[PDB]
């Protein structure tokens, strides 16, 4: 499914793909067990709905009734709650997101999969003590995962130590090059360092990995706006407008 | 770039009438130590652009004796309470 | 010969090719000396650094006084074709061919590298004369090839085994590419390879046991295709260093701007970069920018321009934000945006002040009036008047300027010509601009030399001496045009001259169709007036004068307020005289012509005086007073024949008087 | 120029360039006095299904929000 989700690029493609899964798609009832081959009572088709519809931030349909259906069947699934927590995070609802994530750490203390958002929430919360716990605790497990080198960098950034935090973000990206979210964060730590030249390249790489990056365009637009080159930054902001027009911030 | 003085004419008339801070780049920062690389001389800075080959040449030249320099200072064997740094120091004084 | 392209800080397979030749030349055992022309074509592109600003400076030093052959792509097919051309070049080419067959292993590559450092390369010439017992030629570090070989040797010890391993994969990939070519078939067997190959393959120390498995180690790694090949990571087909690629692109854009090159191969290879070579080599982005302007693409050109100034700014330790704006300002003026360029340029001045560096301000000021020269109608909008800059640039300094004064006086000559100043000052000002331009090199500064010819051909044409203008006209370059003024401006300019010729030959259909294009084209101001003036002359020929008269006075009125262009005020003015007197009513023009006569007597431009005399004479003969017109024309007949283009009107009037 | 779901408005007489988005896919675009009328994409894949309640969008200038057509019997 994940490789299938990756090849999708736009929301309109998902609607075309979603329809194909409904009208002219049927499973081999011989291989699969009974009462499962039905599309309406499957689980992977459901898990597809929560994944593609929200990671691409697409228009939701057949998504509400499926989500509560999955919470009933899977009450203790760690992946579901973290995804459920991420939904609140994606809607700029941080306080409720913290409560959802706090259950994950207590229930599952060793999960370096979605904690990158947890240490992201704590930085905005300014709960430096709680973040300092996580940096020491996460680093003790292993320092070779992409996330554990991103968890620490947030903690080092909160303490206004940028020349060290900038190092870990480059470290966090080297371990797994697919984590393009670290490019924009790596760019921010240069701007606070009063080094505009280095930041411009750092943001620019992020958009060249994938042009459909609202974070990268905005972070690149600001770096020019910090300088006096106000008009020169208009093009970058204009490009970011088309990506997420339905945003007050842009 | 004749500067108006390399021209023989205007150079002749004048005689008769008389009667850079450096900032690191993204590639400069390395992964192991958060201190960025600082070029030793302006020759390594090619028209304001840091030569990736030149900086990587000095890096190799620095790390090469560092392997040889391992035993100096802190390193101390068992049965000898004095390190090898001053083994050559007293050796230097021995002949001299 | 095509393949994926990647920048390498190591020994490229191309680099060994020079290392192969230099081994043959120095060994002197075979008595083959590589021609000096072959070397100067191979090592010279590898020599470090040329630099090239996007715009704001054109071929200031990149031009070579002696024409140079194009740099050579790193393919054995292209390299061989250089040596192969000579009648004895097959012997030289086969020497390179033989060596590439002798080096069958990584250890063999180290043998060549070890051989040169221990024996061939020599620290200094003082040890040269003591080494008279050497059977091979020795080389100094400071020599042309010496400084190259030192870098190549340095590029070999700078790498670990993984570095040496990639050398041998790619070389065999590089070598086997040449094997599947028609050229290899022509040289499939020439027996000189076997002789030279056995010259170096000797002393192998084993031929019975290890050589059986030496083949096995090589063959198993190679793609025998008997079974499934051992799986390995994708390997680049061609390896080029940054410096060599710079020589290829700099030559390509210069050739594009204005021994046969391979446009298809270079463009195809450059399109296969792994997107990280583009970061290490920002100039690939501008190579698309120049192409995008050729087809007149707006959105595509801007994206490539912005890409080039994001990677270049970070690489350059010097502040380059104050240079980025002008190039975008220049680009906007290239697409006739004009007003949008003004806002972009304004922020360039503010950024320059923050740097607190004096050298960049002279560049800013130079770009100011160059934009004004193309679009004189915007001289009022700027925060600095044109006269203020000239006063500054004349007394800027006495050293470290070189070309500033050549630029400064040229702008005074245009302002003086437009101001219709006395021809005494105009000649003196043009003399200053001419004297400094020719004093330094005019070949390298091709932009200003063309501007000198354009002004001088214009200056002498207004005086009426086409004979002088003809001589300088042969030096004016066509289709070259200039920066910051579109790209099809040259095509339009050649089209205007065709229309004027068509008007003289009474090809009214052709000029009529061109005027339709005029109303919907984006044209430069200088091109605007000519078509604005062309429309007036065409309307006079047709016969309709009510429209033309209402049209011409509007032109001259805005030719005195919008732009203070006196030269175009006169040419429009005499057309108003012609349409009046042609309609049998020329008496109304009498106050106007006489006001211009005494005004231009003080100026002293002989063409201006004589052309008014003919209009005055033409008026006097349609009144019934041709008697005094003959008396006036007889006294001045001597001084009116010196001007060629009025002779036809002069001669035609003579038969009328008879 | 109107793409499948993005429109580019390049100012020719004066100014730079602008770009706008749309709520959904657009089948075709028709010019009218002071604006554009956009028709929704009907069907794609071969099932043939389409919407009829509202498939027309009216926009005056790129910056202002879109409008809805009105039809009466």
């Amino acid at each position: 499914w994940l490789e299938l989700m990756d090849c999708l690029q736009k929301v309109d493609d998902a609607l075309l793909l979603n329809n194909y899964l409904y009208q002219n798609f049927q499973f081999k009832f011989s291989e699969n067990l009974g009462s499962q081959r039905t599309i309406e009572f499957n689980i992977m088709i459901k898990f597809f709905k929560l994944k593609v519809f929200e990671e691409l931030n697409g228009q939701l349909e057949d998504y509400f009734e499926d989500l509560e259906f999955l919470l009933q069947v899977f009450p203790n699934f760690t992946f579901l709650k973290a995804y459920n927590a991420t939904i609140s995070y994606n809607n700029l609802d941080y306080v409720t997101a913290e409560s959802r994530f706090d259950d994950i750490v207590k229930q599952d203390p060793y999960r370096l999969n979605d904690l990158e958002t947890y240490s992201n929430i704590l930085y905005v919360m300014q709960k430096n003590s709680k973040l300092a716990y996580l940096a020491q605790f996460v680093s003790q497990i292993d320092r070779f995962r992409p996330e554990t080198c991103c968890i620490i960098a947030n903690y080092y950034s909160a303490r206004q130590e940028h020349e060290k935090s900038i190092m870990y973000f480059r470290r966090a990206l080297t371990l797994d090059k697919k984590t393009t979210n670290a490019w924009t964060l790596m760019g921010h730590e240069f701007v606070e360092l009063s080094n505009s030249h280095a930041a411009i390249e750092c943001y620019r790489r992020a958009v060249d990995i994938c042009p459909r990056d609202f974070k990268a365009w905005f972070g690149l637009g600001q770096a020019y706006a910090l300088l006096d080159m106000h008009l020169y930054s208009l093009y970058y902001f204009q490009k970011a407008c088309t990506l997420k027009p339905w945003d007050r911030r842009i | 770039a004749r500067a108006l003085r390399d021209i023989s004419l205007f150079n002749d008339i004048r005689k008769d009438q008389n009667s850079v801070k450096y900032i690191p780049s993204l590639s400069a920062y390395n992964v192991f130590n958060e201190f960025p690389y600082y070029p030793t001389s302006a020759s390594q800075l090619l028209d304001g652009k840091l030569d990736e080959f030149l900086m990587l040449s000095e890096q190799y030249k620095s790390r090469l004796p560092k392997i040889r320099k391992l035993g100096w200072n802190r390193f101390k064997p068992i049965g000898i309470n004095k390190t090898m740094y001053e083994l050559e120091m007293l050796r230097s004084r021995a002949r001299a | 010969k095509y393949g994926p392209l990647g920048i390498t800080n190591f020994i490229t397979p191309y680099d060994l090719c020079i290392l192969i030749l230099i081994h043959a030349h120095c060994s002197q055992d075979n008595g083959i000396s590589v021609p000096t022309a072959v070397f100067l074509r191979l090592i010279s592109p590898t020599r470090p650094s040329l630099e090239w600003n996007p715009l704001l400076k054109d071929n200031s030093n990149l031009r070579s006084s002696s024409i140079v052959p194009p740099p050579v792509l790193p393919i054995l097919d292209n390299i061989i074709r250089i040596l192969l051309d000579d009648k004895d070049g097959n012997k030289i080419a086969l020497t390179l061919m033989g060596y590439l067959e002798a080096i069958n292993g990584l250890d063999s590559i180290n043998r060549l590298m070890m051989d040169l450092e221990k024996n061939c390369l020599v620290n200094n010439y003082r040890s040269m004369k003591m080494r008279t017992t050497s059977t091979r030629r020795q080389m100094t570090r400071a020599s042309f090839l010496g400084t190259f070989l030192s870098t190549c040797i340095r590029k070999y010890q700078i790498g670990d085994f993984e570095m040496r391993e990639t050398i041998w994969i790619n070389l065999q990939n590089f070598k086997t590419v040449f094997k599947h070519t028609p050229l290899w078939l022509r040289f499939k067997d020439n027996v000189h390879i076997q002789k030279v190959k056995n010259c170096l393959l000797a002393n192998d120390e084993i031929s019975v046991e290890d050589q059986q498995m030496v083949e096995f180690f090589q063959h198993f790694n190679n793609g025998n295709d008997a079974d499934s090949k051992t799986m390995n990571e994708e390997n680049y087909g061609t390896l080029i260093s940054i410096q060599h690629l710079q020589s290829i692109v700099n030559r390509q854009i210069v050739n594009w701007l204005d021994y046969e090159e391979q446009s298809g191969l270079v463009f195809d290879l450059l399109d296969t970069l792994s997107l990280n070579d583009a970061t290490k080599f920002p100039l690939i982005f501008i190579l698309k920018y120049l192409e995008a302007i050729k087809e007149n693409s707006y959105q595509t050109a801007l994206d490539s321009l912005h890409n080039y100034f994001d990677y270049k700014s970070t690489g350059n330790s010097q502040n380059y934000f104050h240079i980025s704006l002008l190039s975008l300002a220049t680009f906007h003026s290239s697409f006739n945006e004009c007003d949008a360029a003004i806002n972009s340029f304004e922020e360039a001045t503010r950024i320059a002040r923050e740097n607190k560096d004096m050298e960049t301000l002279n560049l800013i000021m130079i770009w100011i009036i160059n934009f004004i020269e193309v679009h004189p109608e915007y001289a009022n909008r700027f925060y600095i008047t044109v006269e203020q800059i000239i006063k500054y640039l004349k007394n800027s300094s006495d050293v470290e300027d070189a070309n500033i004064f050549s630029n400064a006086y040229k702008f005074e000559t245009l302002l003086s010509m437009v101001k219709e100043s006395k021809t005494a000052e105009v000649s003196s000002s043009l003399l200053k601009f001419m004297a400094i331009t020719l004093q330094n090199v005019p070949s390298q500064n091709f932009d200003l030399f063309q501007s000198l010819v354009s002004y001088e051909v214009k200056f002498w044409k207004e005086l009426g001496y086409e004979s002088i203008s003809d001589v300088y006209e042969k030096f004016l370059s066509k289709t070259s045009s200039s920066s910051l003024r579109n790209y099809d401006s040259s095509i339009i300019n050649q089209d205007i001259k065709v229309a004027f010729k068509a008007l003289e030959e009474d090809d009214f259909l052709k000029v009529k169709q061109y005027l339709l294009k005029s109303e919907s084209l984006e044209l430069d101001y200088d091109q605007k007036i000519n078509l604005k003036y062309l429309r007036v002359k065409y309307l006079v020929k047709i016969g309709d004068y009510d429209l033309s008269m209402r049209l011409i006075n509007q032109y001259v009125k805005e030719c005195c307020e919008e732009v203070a262009d006196s030269n175009w005020r006169f040419k429009f003015e005499i057309e108003s005289i012609n349409v009046l007197l042609l309609s049998d009513v020329g008496i109304r023009s009498l106050p106007k012509i006489i006001k211009l006569i005494d005004e231009y007597k003080e100026i002293g431009n002989p063409l201006r005086c004589v052309i008014l005399l003919l209009k005055l004479c033409e008026v006097l003969i349609q009144v019934g007073k041709s008697m005094e017109a003959e008396c006036l024309i007889s006294c001045n007949l001597s001084t009116i024949l010196e001007f060629p283009f009025v002779r036809k009107k002069t001669d035609e009037l003579l038969e009328s008087l008879s | 120029v109107v793409l499948s779901d993005i429109a580019h408005v390049y100012m020719l007489k004066n100014g730079g360039s602008t770009t706008v988005c749309f709520p959904f896919q657009i089948g075709n675009a028709f010019w009218y006095a002071n604006g554009v009328i956009l028709e929704r994409e009907t069907s794609a894949s071969k099932p043939i299904e389409f919407d009829l309640k509202h498939k027309y969008i009216t926009l005056t200038d790129p910056m202002a929000p879109f409008g809805l057509i009105s039809i009466t019997n």
